[PDB]
RNA sequence: AAACGACGAAAACUACGCUUUAGCAGCUUAAUAACCUGCUUAGAGCCCUCUCUCCCUAGCCUCCGCUCUUAGGACGGGGAUCAAGAGAGGU
RNA sequence: CGCGAAGAACCUUACCUGGUCUUGACAUCCACGGAAGUUUUCAGAGAUGAGAAUGUGCCUUCGGGAACCGUGAGACAGGUGCUGCAUGGCUGUCGUCAGCUCGUGUUGUGAAAUGUUGGGUUAAGUCCCGCAACGAGCGCAACCCUUAUCCUUUGUUGCCAGCGGUCCGGCCGGGAACUCAAAGGAGACUGCCAGUGAUAAACUGGAGGAAGGUGGGGAUGACGUCAAGUCAUCAUGGCCCUUACGACCAGGGCUACACACGUGCUACAAUGGCGCAUACAAAGAGAAGCGACCUCGCGAGAGCAAGCGGACCUCAUAAAGUGCGUCGUAGUCCGGAUUGGAGUCUGCAACUCGACUCCAUGAAGUCGGAAUCGCUAGUAAUCGUGGAUCAGAAUGCCACGGUG
């Protein structure tokens, strides 16, 4: 009956459950050493926990899908932020100050017609 | 190019389609080929009759073309014989049996296709384009249309250099997508080339979108 | 640029240490959006030169960077072939960025064993005021007094 | 397009459909590796015996209404200009301006 | 055992179709699992509307197809009589799967 | 190149000309518009007036050429000189 | 080089056509008017058509294809035609 | 100037060299003889010249009709022949700049002016104030499409909070909270709190919110200018030929010997290629089409093929990265351009003229002169994939994403 919070960054969905169990982390039937590649993702998926004292206070059974490594990290961060906010109702101010509640709405821009990229245009003919 | 066609910019919002059916592109090409054939046959046949529009539905192993016209009596005929006469040809062209519906259009001078029609006939019978367009726009304004815009281009009055004249009354909000901007085209084949005619008729602001 | 006075976008929190200046330095160093390789190289050079110097890592980086952070540069707001050059004192916001840009430009100038070793020498000698970035800074500073008729 | 060009399409498609029965059952012998070279060579020479435009590869895709080689859509069966005209006039069901 | 799939160009003509089929199934039978939607498909087309040399005048056209599925509610013989009725309004493709 | 499954490709009318040339009496060159027909040892010695676009050019067939198309020994466009070689 | 534009004072597609009133609207200092009008309410005299009001018959089918077949139906064929009339429409 | 051409071996294809036709390849009017049609022999590069075994199809009073061909013409058919300086339609540019006009009134005899200027303000003729101006239309915005949060309706092919077993696999019983599916709503509206300003408009900061001044993108492109581009998508007025500018076929050319220009790609190397493990996406396609698995293959692939009109099955272990060695600034384990040998797939047929695969060969280059191009945030760069026409043919085009 434990509640949880959901988080998305660009195109990835991560939902993380909160239980009283102290510091049992497994990210979609994996661990941080499994879903790794750079310390930045590991640091950013623990910032709400590393905020005051929640580093080893409640377990994290999240499973995340979609997006890339940074997208999954951001989704997990937003999910744990929302879960902590719903669990405590007093860490919301600290999370807003740290900029974790505000979900990053930025996504990839569409490719325009006539342009080689979203905004990059073909080189002008030397004129 | 300056203006996009005002129908296919609001077909998904306020305007209805002229062809309602489904395909999985196994038969989509032949379905539109059949629709094009029946539309051109109907246009070539009902020349004297003022046909407003042609909507086509294609249910399973059958079709239903609901012609909308201003004067349905000519197409109907005595005891409804002409429709039966011209139904078999459509049925055999489309393969599946047909069931032609005919709908009378109230206010025949307020339809875009109807107002774009017979001005080409006036030009063919040598009626001055300026007075013809003025009469058309004033009649449309009198009948109840909130805005009318008529453009005529190409070899006007049998001159040496073609131009583009236009008249406008009321308001014609071409940019908004919440109004009836019924628009149709027509061409006249005169003795010195071809004359293009365009008509925009704004009737009202349809609040709520599709399905009233 | 004309009517809008922009603010500033927040930088990465620098998970290893927490230095926004270090985050700016690694963002300048990285190219083609390949953060992982650039961060690994800068961390390796980070460790090598810190253990070569002996002092604290960041406490030595700051003193090596403040020793080639320029003070006054030369610009030219003239149109046409003829140009007049005016000295402008750099603000602290742009000072660190220009110093880091000079450091990373001078880094890719030695044929060492690896990019980390290329970074390490020219990063460590900045504390002792040697290398290429300091060499170009001590001439940029002279450019200001070369012709200071208009300022 | 040209009247002769349009007639070429139907003349090619008719002979391709008529000879489709022979073409497949004749290339089957060639495709079958478990066969003698004496019959493989006979099949190869017999395929060049029928008229040339008798294959689906020897026909183009001119639009039905007008006729245009360059520019075509298989799903709609017409060239780009005719497809655009039909879409703007509403002859193509469920076709509007894409904007995502 | 039996399922009905509905393909539509627009959701307006398919929501009413689903309502009609579920009310017919409620009249003849009960225990409906509700019409379940499926991921719609969006086929795109790029048409250069210029009839001559201009590779800057492009139009983006889209065909949307929405899928609805209705499963068994009560497998009997009377419940098939009211579902094998005449086809609905043109524009909705109905596929009947049995097994 | 062509797959070895189908083997060499020659024209149907070409085989009759080749057979008539060897059996019997070859004095006039074999006139063929076909250039995609592979060369065979039966044609060795015989003259082939291969069409290239303007007029048939004579080619004398030897044992060296066997696995090459007959149209290889037939230039498509005449080259004299790019710098106005008069 | 060149490029002007004056008359449905040829109401000209013919809705059966022609009437009064009922109110909106342009006309205006202001309330009528001529109407510029698209409808709404009323009567049809009438050029027109259809079911008709004649008689006979019970002609009546509909589920299971067809066979006397049941509750019930708004259900039902032939023939020359009208005096006036009960309703629908206008090729 | 990677333009029409979203993809030329014959097809497309018009041009050329060769051959044929004169009511024609493609219609209507016709007089006949046979329904057609199905295999086929030769000449021939084919176009078409002959020759056969044949079919003796369904229709009333039967001088018949569908319908099919052959002969003879006549109007006619035909043109990608020209005239975009006759045009219709469509499109590019200024420019998604913000202006362009009208009704009434007023001012000046009159061309004309006010309105539209002036003050703040803005993304803006957006608003306010003042003023012979008062209002309106085309216009800047909004309504339209996508996405950013939440609620509800309905859970298979989509998910596993809780339980049971296990072949430890969502496996299926089961569970309809969730990730998600696609419908309707709530939601951001300068709304509020202070300061500023002319007691306004409006601006600056912030308590709240996923969001702050248009939240982020797309569609929407006025009056008009450029005799702007298309009479070769199509239509159209004259002009031009009807034994030829028209009609059919075979082979070549659009892809070409001394060059210049334009738009892209590979790169230059130790940020790197190399050998072996290993994760992270989305959007689309599939019926003579996508094509699982097994086996031969160093390889493109080949026999076998199940499933799939597709949330089920495929295309299709995404790359960058990440782990470990290896290469030490080198004619380099760098670049794969050229060239020789032999093949694999699709196509009557790749010599002119596709691509993939092996072996070897290893051009330059070693950061580029004047002068220049795009981009202000998930944007520039860097990596991979899908899709359009398509028998095959992208380093192009059109979109998803990873990192950034």
């Amino acid at each position: 009956n434990q509640y949880y919070g959901t988080g998305r960054r660009k195109s990835s969905a991560a939902r993380v459950f909160i239980k009283p169990g102290n510091g049992k982390i497994v990210i979609n039937q994996r661990s941080l050493e499994q879903y790794f590649g750079r310390e930045t993702a590991r640091m950013v998926v623990r910032q709400p926990l590393e905020l005051v004292d929640m580093v080893e206070k409640l377990d994290l059974y999240i499973t995340v899908k979609g997006g890339g490594i940074s997208g999954q990290a951001g989704a997990i961060r937003h999910g744990i932020t929302r879960a902590l906010m719903e669990y405590d109702e007093s860490l919301r101010s600290e999370l807003r100050k740290a900029g974790f509640v505000t979900r990053d709405a930025r996504q990839v821009e569409r490719k325009k017609v006539g342009l080689r990229k979203a905004r990059r245009r073909p080189q002008f003919s030397k004129r | 190019g300056q203006k996009v066609h005002p129908n296919g910019i609001r077909l998904g919002i306020v305007k209805p389609w002229n062809s309602t059916w489904f395909a999985n592109t196994k038969e989509f090409a032949d379905n539109l080929d059949s629709d094009f054939k029946v539309r051109q046959y109907l246009t070539k046949e009902l020349a004297k009759a003022s046909v407003s529009r042609i909507v086509i539905e294609r249910p399973a192993k059958s079709i239903r073309v609901t012609i909308h016209t201003a004067r349905p009596g000519i197409v109907i005929g005595k005891k409804g014989e002409d429709v039966e006469k011209l139904r078999k040809v459509v049925a055999d062209i489309a393969g599946v049996p047909a069931q032609i519906n005919i709908a009378e259009v109230r206010k025949p001078e307020l339809d875009a296709k109807l107002v774009a029609d017979s001005i080409t006939s006036q030009l063919e019978r040598r009626v001055m384009f300026r007075r013809a367009m003025k009469r058309a726009v004033q009649n449309a304004m009198r009948l109840g249309a909130k805005g009318i815009k008529v453009e005529v281009s190409g070899r006007l009055g049998g001159a040496e250099i073609a131009r583009t004249e236009w008249y406008r009354e009321g308001r014609v909000p071409l940019h908004t997508l919440r109004a009836d901007i019924d628009y149709n085209t027509s061409e006249a084949h005169t003795t010195y080339g071809v004359i293009g005619v365009k008509v925009w008729i704004f009737k009202g602001e349809i609040l709520g979108g599709m399905a009233a | 640029p004309r009517r809008r006075v922009i603010g500033q976008r927040k930088i990465l929190p620098d998970p290893k240490f927490g230095s926004e200046l270090l985050a700016k330095f690694v963002n300048i160093l990285m190219v083609d959006g390949k953060k992982s390789t650039a961060e690994s190289i800068v961390y390796s050079a980070l460790e090598t030169l810190a253990q070569r110097s002996g002092k604290s890592e960041l406490e030595a980086f700051e003193v090596a960077l403040e020793n080639v952070r320029p003070t006054v540069e030369v610009k030219s707001r003239r149109v046409g072939g003829s140009t007049y050059q005016v000295p402008v004192e750099v603000r602290p916001v742009r000072r660190n960025a220009l110093a880091m840009r000079w450091i990373v430009e001078a880094a890719r100038k030695r044929g060492d064993k690896s990019m980390a070793l290329r970074l390490a020498n020219e990063l460590s000698d900045a504390a002792e005021n040697k290398g290429t970035a300091v060499k170009k800074r001590e001439d940029v500073h002279r450019m200001a007094e070369a012709n200071k008729a208009f300022a | 397009a040209k009247q002769s060009m349009k007639a070429r399409e139907v003349k090619r498609v008719a002979l391709a459909d008529k000879y489709f029965a022979k073409r497949a059952e004749l290339k089957a012998i060639i495709s079958d590796v478990n066969a003698s070279d004496e019959d493989r060579w006979n099949a190869v020479l017999k395929l060049q015996t029928l008229p040339r435009d008798s294959s689906p590869s020897r026909q183009r895709n001119r639009c039905r209404q007008t006729g245009r080689p360059h520019g075509f859509l298989r799903k709609f069966g017409l060239s780009r200009i005719k497809v655009r005209e039909a879409a703007m006039r509403g002859e193509i069901p469920g076709l509007k301006k894409a904007s995502w | 055992r039996i399922r009905i799939r509905l393909k539509a160009f627009d959701h307006r003509l398919i929501d009413q179709a689903t309502a009609e089929i579920v009310e017919t199934a409620k009249r003849t039978g009960a225990q409906v699992r509700g019409p379940i939607p499926l991921p719609t498909r969006k086929e795109r087309f790029t048409v250069l509307i210029s009839p001559h040399v201009n590779k800057d005048a492009r139009d983006q056209y889209e065909i949307r197809t929405h899928l609805r599925l209705v499963d068994i509610v009560e497998p009997t013989e009377k419940t098939v009589d009211a579902l094998m009725r005449l086809d609905l309004a043109a524009g909705v493709d109905v596929q009947i799967s049995l097994g | 190149p062509r797959s070895l499954k189908k083997g060499p490709f020659i024209d149907l009318h070409l085989l009759k000309k080749v057979e008539k040339a060897v059996e019997s009496g070859d004095k006039k060159p074999l006139r063929t518009w076909s250039r995609r027909s592979t060369i065979f040892p039966n044609m060795i010695g015989l003259t082939i007036a291969v069409h290239n676009g303007r007029q048939h050019v004579p080619v004398f067939v030897t044992d060296e050429m066997v696995g090459h198309k007959l149209g290889e020994f037939a230039p498509t466009r005449t080259y004299r000189g790019h710098a106005a070689d008069k």
